[PDB]
């Protein structure tokens, strides 16, 4: 047993980096546009092609339309990849993202990954970044005084809030998450290891605060991120 | 800053 272990990161590509990216909503859904959300696009789009993924964006689709496509590339070979990376930047809340026309379940999205529906992913980090609402708690700031596999395995999930809050975005700089994420992947994503540099976006995260609302009740609120491991491995993006 |  190494304690070291690290997920073989040495084929041929390191794989497809997804980037759902929705900025505006049916009328009838009364979310408001998402400004910023297009210099998130931009951002990780960068520095997930400076780690060697091949990334494909799309704009505002229609759930359907979502899915389709997800289905898709669920079902494309990923056999001569490293890993796989999907991002959703819109509204959210509970359990749930929006596309552009309803809400959908997170976990039906990740459920075409697990290691029975998709094979050629099996033993391979399957990572999901979700930048958007949670639920509708504000956070407050406070001051210290034969061995097969589990179809389950390998995912990651990275959130830019714990469960139930609001999530926070500039209408220039973008999303507090993805602006801090994308920080560190460009210092140290070609070094340091996943999860350790997903804690260190949490640090960073957890250090901004709303220095300015319309709202004063708003004024100083916070925000953590969070990240569900279900890795088995130390993940390493060293360059290709 | 907006709220997501
Ligand atoms: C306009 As786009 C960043
Ligand atoms: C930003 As994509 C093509
Ligand atoms: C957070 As301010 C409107
Ligand atoms: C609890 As959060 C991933």
């Amino acid at each position: 047993f190494d304690p070291a272990e690290k997920y073989k990161m040495d084929h041929r590509r390191r794989g497809i980096a997804l980037i759902f990216n929705h900025e505006r909503f049916f009328w009838h859904l009364t979310l408001p546009e998402r400004r910023g959300t297009c210099a998130d696009r931009d951002n990780l789009t960068r520095r997930f092609s400076d780690l060697g993924f091949e990334v494909k964006c799309f704009n505002d689709l229609k759930a359907e339309e979502l899915l389709l496509k997800i289905h898709e590339v669920s079902t494309v070979s990923h056999a001569d990849a490293d890993c796989f990376v999907c991002v959703f930047l819109s509204h959210g809340e509970g359990n749930h993202i929006y596309a552009y026309d309803a809400k959908i379940e997170i976990q039906t999205l990740t459920g075409l990954f697990k290691g029975d529906k998709c094979h050629s992913l099996v033993g391979k980090p399957k990572i999901f970044i979700i930048q958007a609402c949670r639920g509708n708690q504000h956070d407050v700031p406070v001051i210290p005084l034969v061995y097969t596999l589990p179809a389950g395995a390998d995912f990651l999930m990275c959130y830019s809030v714990a469960e139930g809050y609001y999530s926070h975005r500039e209408t220039v700089n973008g999303s507090w998450y993805i602006q801090d994420l994308c920080e560190m992947l460009g210092k140290y994503g070609s070094s340091l290891e996943f999860t350790e540099l997903l804690t260190l976006v949490n640090r960073k995260v957890s250090q901004r605060r709303v220095d300015f609302c319309k709202d004063p009740s708003a004024i100083g609120k916070k925000q953590v991120p969070c990240f569900a491991s279900m890795l088995t491995k130390k993940l390493h993006f060293f360059p290709k | 800053v907006e709220i997501d």
